[PDB]
């Protein structure tokens, strides 16, 4: 049924925003409303659009100066928070750019001050020519406009290519928003203006992945290996050209569904490219899409060469964290795919029961997805806030947290250990080898000393300091 | 030819700030007050990216409110989007009892009137609560002046207003009023103990030493400022107000002074010995007690340390110092004590005409045997091109955002100020003091150690120094 | 097949890149920690003099202690005159002298000069000169083809303990404990005398080195020197009990203070790590009848703070070799456990392997390790180049500084530990027992790790958002 936690009942709205999975019902009549307004006062974990444009998609590319048009906080904001790494020395994480918007640019408009930062950005670097332009708060608000600046410095300087996207952090209700105006906003304006050699008979593009830990250049190993080249990466290890070519691939390979589904649906539209979905997590997921992209192109053998050498070296790893993680509880409070792409390949490949999952951005869609594929008994929470974490907790009682460093930190002091369900712990965790990965960091976390040592009061007479004995794969 | 030079950037833009915006320093001043939940009135990544700011310095939690500002408030106004967001906390954390309601870019812009929206919340709280106060501070931060530096100052200064306002003057507290301002959890530490070896009360705003909280066997949370209503009321009362930091608390002083006749005395910021020693001595001015023993042999052992280091690794070594101006400039003066030499100092805001009279700058022009640059609104990218433009520096002091710069240089870095995420323990670590003095000559000698280890630079000296 | 916990000796006979100094040199170090006390070093000059720099090396300070000079015609004919004058000429020109540990050398045990008879000279000639002082002077035997620093500093401790308490005898019970902490820093002594104080148990440190970390003070006044008095170590006979921290580093002088005197000796754990803590504090509270504080409980838990914020991320599955004092080894590995480290490489420096191997705290490694250990009696540091060189996988070296160039020369991270740490600054200052010990242990880990990530590109992007 739909809940009414304790912590709610000032806020009772919440109640449709909650499922409790019971058996036998029919999901249709108890998907949560997701999408919608935020309750101001509530400690929502949600965040701005222009952090899904800047942060999530268009910070990851490794060649393309990111700048910030607004005051300097929402780039020092954007500013060494992310593990995406690049081939090219990590530039993506070294620098970000403002153009330090200040009173007088509120008073009489902001876009000289915009195109003066553009100029200086190229000029500083002289190697990169290739720049996003992103609106904030406020100067969406005084109406800068800077696609026609944008315009101007590339007929001023032709050897720089500019790309702009209005996220101020007001629109929409959290960070999907940024999502939906830099993929659409992307096509209308980059894809198709620019061609690259084609070195293979099959061709992709991977749509929707970021390179957190390395995520992305793991999987290039079974591309490469498989003969197929990917004509551009959305948008991890990627570069801002590489993104002009994506017409030009056969077929369209999504695993975010959420940030990223809206260019491969266009790409469809308007070139024919097949929209793939994968679960690029999971053991036993990777070898489904490895099949299926090898169904497509004619290249079963090689696939299945290549799942065969895989499951021989990770397989036993994953084995051996499965007999010990079986029947252990996790919660998943991560932006919302994760919460579908985990809660049965956990389940499948590692035993792991998931008793609740909270997503702060997820649409209908992936509500649609998790609770297909998730557990009777678990909680199901869109846009959920601090004080139902702890009801949360006390309800389903986990044993390990998939979540952010931050609330890691506070679940610490109830002796729940956490892992970092966005940017990993020791990842990557894509693929089969990140897999095992994923499933190390979930051991070593909740078999832990400290944990046990911190359960102990020694003013007690009656308690003794217990020792554990730990294992490895 | 001997020049202290104060310089603006030459760029229009910023590539790599040193600091954050007014309001996440505002954010940071409300989180050391117990009962307390500031209010975030603006878009959602203006609390949820200060609150992981916040647990990368701290490595931990702190509790701050966002009034979800969307599309109809952009267009009609967010007065609603406050009013919703006071009731909503109240209703829900029934121990609440401070909220700094602090304004944004998209806020200031749109004209919200936080006062109005104050005067609302006050009846509907009064007639809801009846048996509960509940303090609203309206803090007005815009992002397009400033820093958080100021954004600290100003919140502390309409919390103070808040509070006193509603109080008044009383009895006589006999204690100090001590604003040490935006410091580590050790610091506060280190002041403690200062005041309870003199025999002197003091409240020191705001008390984060809990910030540093347990993991405990009955899993209770005390990851809490100390701070609370009634230490904050009772500034009225206090015999006089120690200022530690001229940009981070001195304003509240000044009002505490211009309000309620306590006196306030500014001093340099304690960084190194003779900054120690002077703020030592104003107290001992202020109270009639003496100095005891226990800080001379302090400073004793910190100068035997510091002895140890001086001439032998530090002499004719060349610096580059960001942060905080007051941490900037006192750590210039500690690195001049041990022979190092500050050529580089960047301080990271608009508040370029303040700096220019600061009495420090005076005491720099007047000691320093080398040219000293003074980059003011300066970003990070003002240190990574005058490297590459072949500027020589042995050492870098500088918080954790700046890491890339000296990791491609190949500089050694020691971690200052805020934030310093890419170590483990500096909040637990006094910086000022003679204890923090012995601490921070300490690093700068271990970084210099690892470096002359890695990069084979006379690592076998390191015997019988 | 199951982890394997190994003994085994060093298969050379020779030695290459020793761990310890020989026995005289701890002897010394236990007599400088005593007030009023001048070590007289009965062999060649280099016995002292070499002993005088490695103390400054670990403290960067000078520690007074005299040779008596053996040349070729006393190594021929006999040292006794040069005990002899040595004591007299110390008397003579240091008026507040109280205590000489007279220490044997390899020359003076091959040659045979009988030290209780060069006593029983010098008692006689200080009774007539000084009428109105007393001296102390404690036979301390000290071959160097024999042990180690380690037995050697037992070996004072235990000689001046018998000789004090053999003048004073039993008097008034003081209601004090003794506690021996063995070789530790002057921080760690800085933590014990809180543990203490925040639990109302009043307690003498033997010896107290706190003021070896002595202050540049304004009247250029000397206070480097040690604390514990010859009332101090006369009182030990009255003690409630005595807590032996180091099996190895003094519990021999709690032993022989219970069969002397009847006072308890209870030794423990040397308390690195969380556990080991607990235990220490959960046997003074048994002993004295006294709480463990609440403070305790606090201090205890930000350590556990801490450590939670390294363990798992980045400590798990890292391989560690350790080095340095018995105790300290078989603690720091306990420690490292407690945080996920793997110890699989415990290196000790001597020829006392029989004891070692009665050791409890090794059953209580082979009754909890995943991985292999082996554990290395009778060690030199090029056990571990060596080991290195053949292809063992490190992660963190813990030692001291005299294995520096190994941890150089593989690229590997170290942690300085033990005696001496003459390559960083300030680590003597720096707790390594207790709670807040094991947190300064575990940070230092850490940030050894942090800079060399930085340094070989190891992923050095990660140390944002841990
Ligand atoms: S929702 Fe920016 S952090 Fe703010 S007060 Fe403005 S400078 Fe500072 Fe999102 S776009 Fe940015 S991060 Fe906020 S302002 Fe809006
Ligand atoms: S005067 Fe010189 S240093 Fe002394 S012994 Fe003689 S040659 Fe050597 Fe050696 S082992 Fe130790 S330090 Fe001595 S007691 Fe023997
Ligand atoms: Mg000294
Ligand atoms: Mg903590
Ligand atoms: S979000």
């Amino acid at each position: 049924p739909m809940v009414l936690l304790e912590c709610d009942k000032d806020i009772p709205e919440r109640q449709k925003h909650i499922y409790l999975k019971a058996p036998n019902e029919d999901t249709r009549e108890f998907l949560p409303i997701a999408n919608a307004a935020t309750i101001p006062g509530t400690l929502s974990e949600r965040g701005c659009a222009f952090c899904g444009a800047k942060l999530v998609i268009g910070g990851v590319l490794k060649d393309t100066i990111q700048m910030i048009h607004g005051p300097l906080g929402c780039a020092y904001d954007t500013w060494h928070t992310k593990r995406y790494p690049t081939d090219n020395g990590h530039f993506n994480m070294k620098y970000v750019w403002s153009t330090d918007m200040k009173e007088s640019h509120v008073v009489f408009g902001g876009e000289k001050r915009l195109e003066k930062s553009m100029h200086e950005a190229f000029d500083e670097m002289p190697d990169i020519k290739r720049m996003i332009v992103y609106t904030t708060c406020p100067t969406a608000l005084i109406g800068d406009d800077i696609k026609a600046v944008a315009k101007k410095v590339m007929k001023d300087r032709p050897d720089v290519d500019v790309f702009t996207v209005e996220c101020p952090g007001f629109s929409g209700v959290s960070q999907s928003k940024g999502h939906h105006v830099l993929n659409i906003g992307w096509i209308n304006e980059k894809v198709e203006t620019m061609e690259k050699e084609i070195t293979s008979e099959y061709t992709m593009n991977f749509i929707g992945d970021f390179n957190i830990q390395g995520d992305t250049q793991l999987l290039q190993t079974y591309w490469d290996r498989l003969g197929i080249q990917v004509v551009a990466h959305f948008t991890g290890n990627g570069t801002y050209d590489d993104l002009r070519c994506m017409h030009q691939a056969q077929l369209n390979v999504v695993n975010c569904a959420r940030s990223s589904g809206y260019i491969a649906n266009e790409l469809k539209k308007r070139y024919g490219i097949p929209r793939l979905d994968i679960d690029s997590w999971g053991f036993n997921y990777m070898a489904e899409g490895i099949r299926k992209i090898c169904a497509f192109f004619g290249i079963e053998e090689k696939g299945e060469e290549l799942i065969a050498e895989e499951y021989a070296k990770w397989k036993p790893k994953l084995d051996w964290y499965k007999e010990r993680l079986q029947g252990k509880k996790m919660a998943i409070w991560t932006g919302g795919p994760r919460l579908w792409h985990w809660t049965k390949s956990v389940e499948d490949d590692l035993g792991v029961q998931v008793v609740a999952m909270s997503s702060k951005f997820g649409h209908e869609e992936d509500f649609e997805k998790v609770i297909a594929r998730g557990k009777e008994g678990t909680y199901y929470i869109d846009d959920g806030n601090e004080l139902e974490f702890f009801e949360i907790i006390d309800l389903v009682k986990p044993d390990v947290i998939f979540t952010g460093p931050r609330v890691g930190e506070l679940v610490k002091k109830l002796h729940i250990p956490y892992v970092n369900g966005h940017g990993y712990h020791n990842g990557p965790y894509m693929g089969f080898e990140g897999f095992v990965n994923l499933a190390r960091d979930m051991y070593n976390a909740v078999h832990n000393p400290l944990r046990h040592l911190a359960a102990v009061d020694i003013r007690d007479k009656s308690q003794t300091t217990p020792v554990i004995v730990r294992g490895a794969a | 030819p001997a020049e202290v030079k104060l310089s603006p950037r030459d760029r229009e833009g910023i590539i790599n700030p040193m600091y954050d915006c007014q309001p996440a320093g505002a954010q940071y001043a409300g989180i050391g007050i117990k009962d307390c939940i500031p209010l975030v009135h603006g878009g959602q990544g203006c609390t949820m990216f200060v609150r992981l700011l916040f647990a990368q310095h701290f490595k931990e939690n702190f509790d701050v409110a966002s009034t979800s500002l969307h599309e109809e408030s952009a267009v009609f106004g967010g007065a609603k989007r406050v009013e919703e967001g006071v009731l909503v906390l109240a209703r829900r954390y029934p121990n609440l009892r401070v909220i700094p309601i602090i304004t944004t870019c998209s806020t200031e812009v749109i004209g919200d009137d936080i006062e109005g929206s104050i005067r609302v919340c006050n009846r509907a709280l009064e007639a809801e609560f009846p048996d509960r106060k509940i303090y609203l501070a309206p803090v007005h931060t815009p992002s397009f002046k400033g820093s958080h530096v100021t954004g600290y100052a100003e919140c502390v200064k309409s919390v103070f207003k808040t509070i006193t306002d509603a109080h008044g003057k009383g009895q006589p507290s006999g204690k100090l009023n001590v604003f040490p301002g935006w410091v580590n959890p050790g610091d506060v530490v280190l002041l403690k103990r200062y005041f309870k070896e003199m025999d002197v009360e003091a409240n020191i705003y705001m008390d984060t030493e809990d910030f540093d909280s347990p993991m405990l066997p009955n899993k209770s949370i005390e990851t809490h400022g100390r701070t609370t209503v009634e230490d904050i009321a009772d500034s009225a009362n206090a015999l006089a107000t120690l200022s530690l930091a001229r940009y981070e608390g001195n304003t509240t002083g000044e009002l505490l002074q211009k309000t309620f006749a306590v006196p306030n005395a500014l001093v340099n910021t304690p960084y190194g010995i003779k900054n120690t020693d002077d703020m030592l001595r104003k107290i001992a001015e202020v109270t009639g007690k003496e100095i005891p023993e226990s800080l001379v042999r302090e400073r004793g052992i910190a100068l035997d340390a510091l002895a140890d280091l001086a001439h032998m690794f530090f002499a004719n070594k060349k610096v580059a110092i960001f942060g905080h101006p007051d941490l900037v400039l006192g750590l210039a003066q500690f690195c001049m004590e041990v022979e190092l030499e500050p050529v580089l100092l960047l301080i990271g805001d608009d508040q370029g005409n303040k700096y220019k009279k600061d009495p420090r700058i005076e005491e720099l022009k007047n000691t320093a045997h080398f040219d000293i640059e003074i980059v003011h609104n300066a970003d990070l990218w003002e240190l990574e091109k005058r490297i590459n433009a072949g500027l020589q520096l042995d050492l870098i002091m500088g918080h954790s955002k700046g890491r890339y710069v000296a990791i491609e240089a190949n500089i050694p870095m020691v971690r200052v100020g805020f934030p310093t995420f890419d170590r483990a323990g500096l909040y637990r670590k006094p910086s000022i003091g003679y204890q923090g003095a012995m601490e921070l000559g300490e690093m700068i000698a271990n970084a210099m150690f690892a470096h002359m280890e890695y990069t084979r630079n006379k690592e076998w000296i390191l015997n019988t120094w």
